[PDB]
Order: C-alpha cells, then structure tokens, then sequence
C-alpha cells in the first residue's frame, strides 16, 4: 500500500509516495535523489518526533488511511550540527468574501 | 428521441449503491425521453428498487445537479435477472477537474444574484452560470451516440 | 524526473514531473525544471499539486473516489489558478 507525503523543510516541500512498509532511511535516500543531501545530513520528523532510520514508514505512523493523494501527510525534514526542525507555513487566504458567508 | 426507456413491462430487480458522499437524485429517462426525479440516496446508502429492461437511468447530486457515474459510464440500463439475482448500479463520483469543483464549492457558497460581485474575470462568471444541467447532458449523450 | 514550481510568496514545491503534465498550462510551459507562479500564492499552489496527486492516482481506477476538499477561504483563488493552469 502507498503512502501520499509532503516532506517539508523551510519554504521547500516534496510531494511524493512511499510504500507503508519502506524505511525512514529509503525515503531520506529520495530525498537525496532531489536535494543532493546524503542521509546523514538529514533528520526526518513525524511533528517535532524525530523519526528512526530503521523503522518502516507505517511504524512511524504515515499510513495509507491517514497519508492521502488529497490529503498527504508531513514529514519534516532537517539538514546538518544539524540545523532546528523549521518549516515556514503557507500563505493565509484572505477573508472570507461578504457574498461566501 | 434517441435516448429513452423502451416499454419493456419485462420486470429487472436493481440495487442501487450510493458509493459517493453526494445525496444521490436517480433519474429515469420516460418513454418521450423525458427524465423524472425519483427519491434520493443518502452517501453510502442502498436501495433494492422495481425497474424494467431497457429503461434508462442517469445519476446527479441532488442538490446541485452535479453529474455521478453509473457502473463507470453516464446511463444505467436494467437487464433480465439471472437466478434471481439483483443487477447493480454503483454510483460514484466522477473525478472532476480542479476547475469543475472550484466551481461547485464557489456556486454552493454565493447565490447566482451574487456572482457579480465577486473579483473575477468575466469568463468566470459565465462558468459559474453554467449550472450542470440534465438536459444540457441528455443533448450532449444524444449527439454522443450518434 | 521531478519538477519545481514556485508560488508567489516563494515557497517551492518539488513534484514528479508526470503529475506536473495534469496542468495543460504547465505541460506546454515544459514542452521547449522550474516555473515561477508570480500570482499564485502557497496557500493555493500547495493544493494544485494535492490535486495533481489525487488526478494521477485516482483517473482510471477501480477503488472508490473520495471527494477533492476544498476550504471555502481558498475556493476562489483556487478557481482562477486552476482556469489559468487548465486543470
Ligand atoms: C411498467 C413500467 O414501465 N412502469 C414504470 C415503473 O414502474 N418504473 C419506471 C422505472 O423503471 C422505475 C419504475 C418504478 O417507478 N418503480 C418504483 C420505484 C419506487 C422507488 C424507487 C426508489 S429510487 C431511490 N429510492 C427509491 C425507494 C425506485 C423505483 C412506470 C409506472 C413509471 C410507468
Ligand atoms: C451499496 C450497496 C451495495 O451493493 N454494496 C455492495 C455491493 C457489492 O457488490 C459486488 C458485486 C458482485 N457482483 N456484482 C455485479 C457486484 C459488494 C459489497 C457491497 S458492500 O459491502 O455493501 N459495500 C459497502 C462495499
């Protein structure tokens, strides 16, 4: 089964997929593929829980009931010291138009 | 007209099977081609109903007249029971264009007398006004199978 | 092949190019890595690409389709970013 993620780090966000059952490890190895940043110079997050290398991706908690095509789950992402787990949100929408309400 | 019931008067069991999270209007295409509302499904709902070979159903949301799937196709035609069995009709949400449910939450949220103050171009606003529409459709499928 | 779209506000979504091919706007402007959204804030670029996700893996597909949520605070910016990317 596939998991749907966004891997979030600063004002960068990787849409992607995973098997459930691959690694913490093989995923930081796909993000190594697009940042050109090997795995020991990444921390991956589950909120502020740093997340094991060995585990798989359903024991860390993305699953395909709760990580989405439309709705992807948050990995956040670090880079090396290593640097505070920081990601910038998105922009707020603007208020709700008079004729919406 | 091209699509229409034909007056079988052969008996067809169907279950119609509410697989969206729209409340589900079937519609039956009449022997004139005319479509007649029938009662609504709630989501995930289904209903065991008395329909006939060769009549022609179509599926909306109630509501806002949205376009659903059939069995993956636009008309739903009963054929004979084989063994007492049921035919199914499983209704489903199509998967739209970005732009299509933009435009379905936009037109649930602003009354049409509304539109024209909303900070749009003006071919939006021509998109918001065209509702979907059964007979618009029923064109459409017409010249579809010719 | 992975692609970058920029929004307005400069956040940066990395997204496999095949998904990016949804947008027929986007399909031509890589025909023929990165495209730059000067109108496009991230609050709305980020569900465009939910939305390319979602069209990839649910078109053609047996398993029933959920609905494609869409907050009512971000509806209309949505609307004039999916008309401008064909989508
Ligand atoms: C012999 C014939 O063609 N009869 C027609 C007929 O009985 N029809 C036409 C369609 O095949 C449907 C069928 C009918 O009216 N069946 C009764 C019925 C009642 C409720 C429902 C539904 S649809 C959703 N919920 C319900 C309970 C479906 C069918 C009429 C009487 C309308 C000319
Ligand atoms: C909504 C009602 C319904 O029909 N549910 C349902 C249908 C079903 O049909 C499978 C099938 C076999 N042969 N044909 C022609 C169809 C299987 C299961 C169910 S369900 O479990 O009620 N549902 C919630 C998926």
């Amino acid at each position: 089964m596939d998991v749907f993620l966004m891997i979030r780090r600063h004002k960068t966000t990787i849409f992607t997929d995973a098997k459930e059952s691959s690694t913490v490890f093989e995923l930081k190895r796909i993000v190594e593929g697009i940042l050109k940043r090997p795995p020991d110079e990444q921390r991956l997050y589950k909120d502020d829980q740093l997340l094991d290398d060995g585990k798989t991706l359903g024991e860390c908690g993305f699953t395909s009931q709760t990580a989405r095509p439309q709705a992807p789950a948050t990995v956040g992402l670090a880079f090396r010291t290593f640097e505070a787990l920081c990601i910038e949100p998105f922009s707020s929408p603007p208020e709700l138009p008079d004729v919406m309400k | 007209p091209v699509l229409r019931s034909v007056n079988s008067r052969e008996p067809s069991q169907v279950i119609f099977c509410n697989r969206s999270p729209r409340v589900v209007l079937p519609v039956w295409l009449n022997f004139d081609g005319e479509p007649q509302p029938y009662p609504t499904l709630p989501p995930g709902t289904g209903r065991r109903i008395h329909s006939y070979r060769g009549h022609l159903w179509l599926f909306r949301d109630a509501g806002t007249h949205d376009g659903l799937l059939v069995n993956q196709t636009e008309l739903f035609v009963p054929s004979l029971n084989v063994d007492g069995q049921p035919i199914f009709a499983n209704i489903t949400l199509p998967v739209y264009t970005l732009k299509e449910r933009c435009l379905q939450v936009v037109r649930s949220l602003v009354k049409p007398e509304n539109y024209r103050r909303l900070d749009i171009v003006r071919s939006l606003y021509e998109d918001l006004e065209d509702h979907p529409n059964v007979q618009k459709d029923l064109e459409r499928l017409t010249q579809e199978r010719i | 092949m992975y692609v970058k779209l920029i929004s307005s506000d400069g956040h940066e979504f990395i997204v496999k190019r095949e998904h990016a091919l949804t947008s027929g706007t986007i399909k031509a402007m890589l025909s023929g890595n990165e495209v730059n959204f000067r109108e496009i804030p991230s609050h709305v670029l980020s569900k465009v690409c939910m939305y390319f996700t979602y069209k990839v893996r649910y078109t053609n597909s047996s398993t029933e389709i959920p609905e494609f949520p869409i907050a009512p605070e971000i509806a209309l910016e949505l609307l004039m970013a999916a008309n401008f990317l064909d989508c």
